[PDB]
RNA sequence: AGGACCGAACCGACUAAUGUUGAAAAAUUAGCGGAUGACUUGUGGCUGGGGGUGAAAGGCCAAUCAAACCGGGAGAUAGCU
RNA sequence: GCUCGCCGGAAGACCAAGGGUUCCUGUCCAACGUUAAUCGGGGCAGGGUGAGUCGACCCCUAAGGCGAGGCCGAAAGGCGUAGUCGAUGGGAAACAGGUUAAUAUUCCUGUACUUGGUGUUACUGCGAAGGGGGGACGGAGAAGGCUAUGUUGGCCGGGCGACGGUUGUCCCGGUUUAAGCGUGUAGGCUGGUUUUCCAGGCAAAUCCGGAAAAUCAAGGCUGAGGCGUGAUGACGAGGCACUACGGUGCUGAAGCAACAAAUGCCCUGCUUCCAGGAAAAGCCUCUAAGCAUCAGGUAACAUCAAAUCGUACCCCAAACCGACACAGGUGGUCAGGUAGAGAAUACCAAGGCGCUUGAGAGAACUCGGGUGAAGGAACUAGGCAAAAUGGUGCCGUAACUUCGGGAGAAGGCACGCUGAUAUGUAGGUGAGGUCCCUCGCGGAUGGAGCUGAAAUCAGUCGAAGAUACCAGCUGGCUGCAACUGUUUAUUAAAAACACAGCACUGUGCAAACACGAAAGUGGACGUAUACGGUGUGACGCCUGCCCGGUGCCGGAAGGUUAAU
């Protein structure tokens, strides 16, 4: 099993957008920003054990950071990871 | 017209990359001069 | 059978083929084949060491039995095959215990023909046996120079070696060169002569034929600049020098043997 | 069948005109040669400087080649400007 | 938004490489954009890339790299065995439909498939850095069977028409459906089965190879496509209801046949030719050591797992390489209509564009073009440039020749449209029916239907019927080079280089020779019918004399002659 100390550090934020919103209200999927080194077994286990719901399957993409600039000083943001967590028929959050 | 720089990442790295500078005496001296000059990127890796 | 091609399209005007209807039209015997990668004339330093080599057709090596070690077991010649690595043809043979091997094909040898290696072999063409058992004045090919080593003399097509003497532990051999050489008499040799003599009668006809045997062009020395070849330069055709290699050593006469180790074994140089 | 014939792709580059502070540090337009072969091309690899490679022109080796580029000896030396 | 023009083997679509947010939405016009800009690949913010099946990673290897020991080398280091890496190659598996502003073989719907783990049950000999098979692989050519795809008819829905006619031999549109599973066909290959024996596959072997018999004449392997199912589902021209007029839902007819047909598939086939055409693993098998009522193997069922990284967007380009939003360069994939031999060319479809300065005027002159009286190379260094020729069929065709050519020599004639032969022929395809059955994806007959050259005769139109585009100028004498090729990237493509062929010469294998302080490597896993060097340069007739000089080869007597 995955230890609970690992399993708390994985989920990072709920992702709020309109693709996320239509995924919830149309296909049971909650979209959430996860740890960059988090595997699909860790995300599945962490939503099973931290929101106490039943997860059908996880799909993970990794989002690349945008090169912004302040003034005349550039900088890339930071890569993050986004997990499309497809729940079962019985869920709320 | 076909210019000289026809890029390929795999040849860039196999040729001038870090594992290929470290692979020999003189490339390690190259890295030593780039570190000593103090250089933001040593090799061309990415 | 040599055949002049009819002169449709130059390039075919001067070709003479050497066709052989008794060669096997088909794939060679597979577990006696191996990879033979082409080099380009270039050593482990990458450099061109032998010039004029490169390109040509892909070839697979055929392990030809030059040693002929299966003594006393007869072998029937299964077929004859084209070998790209040699001038001669190779015969695929089948021993009585179910082992196939390729040998160099001697002159008269056809399919369905008994050959036999060893000391008590009959003297007839195809039988490898030591030269203390071969009669003097017999044509013999695939000669060993050291006992047990493998054949190295008279392997190229239409080539034989005549045994002229048996003085003691040595046999004096008239090599195809014209050279008289002493060989130890325990060295095996195969009877007869090796058999594609008409190989020398083919004429190739065009430039691309040389190209497809892997022979790149030869730039002649006098066509170059002086930095390139000692012959070089000169305002139209201009030779004026004693003819040399590209490294300055005299061509046209100058003897380049220095061994001193194998001079014991040379009875008379060639002429 | 053919280093076969005509001819597109494809490779090339014979002529002319334009261009020549170009649209382009070598091209465009109209014709032109090869076009199953000694062809052409992709990806990778190997050869290195008095060295490579060269169907040979002193050609090519990163718009550089009768000896690359970078750094150093080095503020070479300059009865010359 | 309506018209107009351009590309349409691309100026459309999909990628690889390369780039790296340029993608999509809102917002701003300072600078960037060769002008203005409300617009933008610009600024700012937000959003966006979803995989057991696609690709990478992974398993295996080529060229080649690195390389424990090792051999070698003043040192650095060179080479290399075991090994280990290295794709551009070999290895398991997913398709259709729908959806987002922006992803989709990834999400959703439906239907699937693959490989491992574990468990149960039934049977059971399993077991390798080892043996065998297989993987496993050339160029060209030829058909045959198909399909993608298209055309026409039928069917279904809609229209009867701004200007003469248009209820019909009329017009517009649609007529689509996959993987998987089942069947096993047109082909292609091979005789099959049983028993005994063996100097081979380092050992063993029931596997492979081999040698005997005996019997049967068939079995096996492979294989496009079709057919059935998937699918009483989806999709579907269009209508219906609301309509932030952007669309959003609902409903939805027919959904067939004939012919033509690939450069795709059977085909890694078949025929043929020399120039003789990767490897290793997965895969199938054989056993050795061992384990043998255990482990393991096989089969069925159930259950679990299939991680990680890529996925946006451009990709013949305003996003890559060219300093530029540069008339240049850049690999693969798809490839509709009409005419055409065709991927040429013309005009078009799908789709995409109008090239990020415009408005005038209508001088010289320059550039790109059109036409030209009479003449017709007089131009000029030179017919440079332009003009001309140009297709298919048939007739016809010289010198010379290596007997192949020359030759498309040269030079001519025919060509549209309509009608008849013949309400479209010869030919191709071929239904229903009929006959037989080793009964079906069968063969024989039969010709409905579809497709359809080419020729002759008759007529008719125009100045002209290869009407556009496309598409040889021809002949005579001669120098050089035999020929195809190669070369001065960027003023020289040539008679120069190359070449087949010839000769001379070296080279006996630890070969000469070359790269290398050496080890070693190439020569070559070649062996004098071979290899290296040099010259000449197809072929034909030939290649004369000179060995005093320089070189080379040979000789050893004498003279001179180093280190010692």
């Amino acid at each position: 099993m995955i230890r609970e100390e690992r399993l708390l550090k994985v989920l990072r934020a709920p992702h709020v957008s309109e693709k996320a919103s239509t995924a919830m209200e149309k296909s049971n999927t909650i979209v959430l920003k996860v740890a960059k080194d988090a595997t699909k077994a860790e995300i599945k286990a962490a939503v099973q054990k931290l929101f106490e719901v039943e997860v059908e399957v996880v799909n993970t993409l990794v989002v690349k950071g945008k090169v912004k600039r302040h003034g005349q000083r550039i900088g890339r943001r930071s890569d993050w990871k986004k997990a499309y967590v497809t729940l079962k028929e019985g869920q709320n959050l | 017209m076909k210019r000289t720089f026809q890029p390929s990442v795999l040849k860039r790295n196999r040729s001038h990359g870090f594992r290929a500078r470290m692979a020999t005496k003189n490339g390690r001296q190259v890295l030593a001069r780039r570190r000593a000059k103090g250089r933001a990127r040593l090799t061309v890796s990415k | 059978a040599v055949v002049k091609c009819k002169p449709t399209s130059p390039g075919r005007r001067h070709v003479v083929k050497v066709v052989n209807p008794e060669l096997h039209k088909g794939k060679p015997f597979a577990p006696l084949l191996e990879k033979n990668s082409k080099s380009g004339g270039r050593n482990n330093n990458g450099r061109i060491t032998t010039r004029h080599i490169g390109g040509g057709h892909k070839q697979a090596y055929r392990i030809v039995d030059f040693k002929r070690n299966k003594d006393g077991i007869p072998a029937v010649v299964e077929r004859l095959e084209y070998d790209p690595n040699r001038s001669a043809n190779i015969a695929l043979v089948l021993y009585k215990d179910g082992e196939r091997r390729y040998i160099l094909a001697p002159k008269g040898l056809k399919a369905g023909d008994q050959i036999q290696s060893g000391v008590d072999a009959a003297i007839k063409p195809g039988n490898t046996l030591p030269m203390r058992n071969i009669p003097v004045g017999s044509t013999v090919h695939n000669v060993e120079m050291k006992p047990g080593k493998g054949g190295q003399l008279a392997r190229s097509a239409g080539t034989y070696v005549q045994i002229v003497a048996r003085d003691g532990a040595y046999v004096t051999l008239r090599l195809r060169s014209g050279e008289m050489r002493k060989v130890e008499a325990d060295c095996r040799a195969t009877l007869g002569e090796v058999g594609n003599a008409e190989h020398m009668l083919r004429v190739l006809g065009k430039a691309g034929a040389a190209r497809w045997r892997g022979v790149r062009p030869t730039v002649r020395g006098t066509a170059m600049n002086p930095v390139d070849h000692p012959h070089g330069g000169g305002e139209g055709r201009n030779f004026g020098k004693h003819p040399v290699t590209p490294w300055g050593v005299q061509t046209k006469g100058k003897k380049t043997r220095s061994n001193k180790r194998t001079d014991k074994f040379i009875v008379r140089r060639r002429s």
